[PDB]
DNA sequence: CATCGGGCATCGCGTGACAAG
DNA sequence: GCTTGTCACGCGATGCCCGAT
């Protein structure tokens, strides 16, 4: 219709919306101060917010504020360590909450004295040399018993040390430390059928992601172990004999069936097909392929 | 002079005190506008009335002043080691707060985002899915938020907790879901500086590698030594390749030449990397002496059209899996 | 104990200047 | 050279206040 009559009412309810939003926010602010809402006009309301926020008071939260929104959102707790001695530099309090550690276990210690051991390799990848960023799995210690020890999710980041805005002194232990990167980081506690390739021990070393349809693992919680492992006490001996005798009979295929327990710790009845892949030069085996099937 | 002109200019003066009292960098707070000077004033006071109720250290058998300071950015410290940002919406879907962070992985500022409906930010398709999410406490779901920098999947991690403080007509707090918010994962290692990056490896007849050159370490990820100490290549060979470069392996060892054939290795990362190779047989007097493979890197995609236009067909053909690799 | 007119303050509306994008 | 939004302003309809009935 007139074009000009339409942008003039277009405009009109535009100015109408932002007079009824201003009002709306007066509102609100006359719930959120002290003495408003226990009926004023809007410049009391201002000048009672006025005050109120003067009372309050750059970030928009303090850190305790910013800390507590996180651990709310998702645990975790934060630590701060070197990258060529693993040596914790920081350690937050919430280590106790998550790994029912106090914070003085891990103050002059390591990353490395505080994770299993079969993980410490794996931390060294991690501390050697958007943002570089690092997210990894690993198994912590915990209060106890004997030892305890619960699987945690790391995410952090590698940090020029010593960070800035935090004074140094002469005398604190960090003066000789000279320590050039840190990861900074938090810590959070947490019928079909699948390929798999091993090696002649019986290690998975490939996983088909089916896996996780099939006995409810995922990859990563099979690649490395052992295949015996999962298998019951009463079919283990069964299932190493067909293990050693499929090498025997390269390329002959042998089938067994097993009870696997799945993630639930509940017993699968299981059918695994192997045979061994012959190197097409020197005739070697470079491992056993396995399909593994629910029955 | 005239009454209307004095009491909008009241207002304005109570506006511009707000607006100074505002917890953000006076350059920030030149910019805003009145309503959003409302707008954050509100936020700020919703903010303080929360923390007032849910809120309020090293051991003191552990105290220096430099842990005292690292203490006092604890917060920042979290939010960036998050790798994302912090979120928490009301029922009202509004955005409580926002972590500054957002401008890193969005493009939106943390003073436009606060006490807006989050909609705004999220996709048409995936805004259904957040509103089942607002309303057995724990979260863990995906969504596509609107990058300035367009469109983010990001996993959001998070809790339904009750949001005291409100003041709502007097109603009970109502759940907020409090939640951090990070990118996704790919899991192929695909080179940005696709375009020619080929690297030569040598191997033994048995396909042991025994050299390495330099682009080779950039993409495979291992060094010289770590590359000839695992064993044949078939070791590092995905699952769903391993009969076809069997056979190329067989058509090198009868006529000297393997052919082209594109394959996924895995990187020190345990990554998959997709290649497009050659294989050679260099030979001393006469007789096969070692192999000189050719490769190029492919991107994900290509790798994949490779794939599905594949000459034969072999068992595990179309099967995806991880692979580990020791020595 | 009200009720009643003064004059100024509040408050919602539409329009015009101006500017970022 | 158009679109959307911010800000001020003019303008009445009520609001509040308070001597004066
Ligand atoms: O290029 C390779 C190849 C190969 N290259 C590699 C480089 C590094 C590590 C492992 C390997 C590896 O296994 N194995 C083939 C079989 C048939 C044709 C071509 C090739």
């Amino acid at each position: 219709m007139d074009k000009e009559r339409l942008a003039r009412e277009n405009h009109s309810e535009i100015e109408r919306r932002r007079r009824n939003k201003m009002t709306a926010y007066i509102t609100e602010l006359s719930d959120m101060v002290p003495t408003c809402s226990a009926k004023p006009d809007k410049l009391t309301i201002l000048r009672m917010a006025v005050s109120h926020m003067k009372s309050l008071r750059p970030s928009f939260l303090t850190d305790q504020e910013l800390k507590h929104l996180i651990l709310e959102a998702a645990d975790g707790f934060l630590f701060i360590v070197s990258c060529e001695t693993g040596r914790v530099v920081y350690v937050s309090d919430s280590v106790t909450p998550v790994l029912n550690q106090p914070q003085s276990e891990w103050f002059g210690s390591t990353l490395y004295d505080q994770v299993h051991p079969d993980d410490v390799d794996k931390l060294r990848e991690q501390l050697s040399t958007m943002g570089s960023r690092r997210s990894f799995i690993c198994r912590m210690r915990c209060g106890s018993g004997e030892p305890h020890f619960v699987v945690v999710h790391c995410t952090g980041y590698i940090k020029a040390w010593p960070p800035a805005g935090v004074s140094l002194p002469d005398d604190d232990p960090e003066a000789g430390q000279g320590s050039k990167f840190c990861l900074v980081a938090i810590g959070r506690l947490q019928p079909t059928e699948f390929i798999s390739r091993h090696n002649i021990e019986g290690i998975f070393t490939f996983v088909d992601h089916r896996c996780v349809a099939t006995v409810g693992y995922q990859p990563q919680e099979l690649l490395g172990k052992n295949i015996v492992e999962f298998c019951h006490p009463e079919d283990q001996q069964l299932l190493r004999d067909s293990f050693q005798q499929v090498v025997k009979l390269k390329g002959q295929v042998l089938s067994v069936m097993f009870r696997f327990r799945s993630k639930n710790q509940e017993w699968l009845w299981m059918r695994t097909s192997s045979f061994t892949f012959q190197n097409p030069y020197s005739d070697e085996i470079e491992y056993i392929i396995c399909t593994n099937t629910n029955v | 002079s005239n009454p209307s002109k004095r009491h909008r200019d009241r207002l304005n003066t109570e506006l511009d005190r707000l607006a100074s009292l505002l917890p953000f960098p006076q350059d920030v707070i030149n910019k805003l506008d009145k309503l959003s000077v409302l707008r954050l004033s509100v936020s700020y006071l919703r903010a303080k009335s929360f923390f007032d109720v849910s809120l309020k250290g090293v051991q003191d058998n552990c105290r220096t002043k430099f842990r005292e300071g690292l203490n006092l950015q604890e917060g920042e410290f979290l939010l960036q080691a998050l790798n994302g940002f912090v979120l928490v919406v009301t029922t009202d879907a509004l955005v409580f707060y926002a972590s500054s962070t957002i401008q890193d992985y969005l493009g939106f500022q943390q003073s436009d985002v606060i006490h807006q409906s989050v909609y705004e930010l999220i996709h048409t398709e995936d805004r259904a899915e957040f509103q089942r999410q607002l309303h057995f406490m724990e979260r863990c779901f995906v969504c596509r938020l609107r990058c300035l920098l367009g469109f983010l999947a990001m996993n959001f991690q998070g809790r339904l907790k009750y949001l005291h403080g409100q003041n709502k007509k007097i109603l009970p707090p109502q759940l907020a879901l409090f939640a951090i918010a990070t990118p996704l994962q790919p899991p192929s290692i695909l080179e940005i500086r696709t375009k020619n990056f080929i690297f030569r490896t040598k191997h033994k007849l048995d396909f042991t590698p025994t050299g390495c050159d330099a682009k080779g370490k950039i993409v495979l990820g291992y060094t010289e030594a770590e590359l000839c100490m695992r064993g044949t290549g078939y070791q590092f060979i995905h699952a769903a390749d391993m009969l076809y470069c069997a056979e190329y392996h067989v058509r090198m060892i009868k006529t000297g030449e393997s052919g082209m054939i594109v394959f996924r290795l895995l990187t020190k990362d345990n990554r998959w990397t997709w290649v497009q190779s050659n294989a050679r047989l260099v030979y001393k007097n006469g007789r096969p002496d070692y192999i000189i493979a050719t490769q190029r890197p492919l991107t994900d995609e290509e790798g994949k059209e490779h794939l599905r236009k594949r000459t034969l067909k072999l068992p595990f053909m179309f099967a995806t899996g991880e692979a580990v690799l020791y020595e």
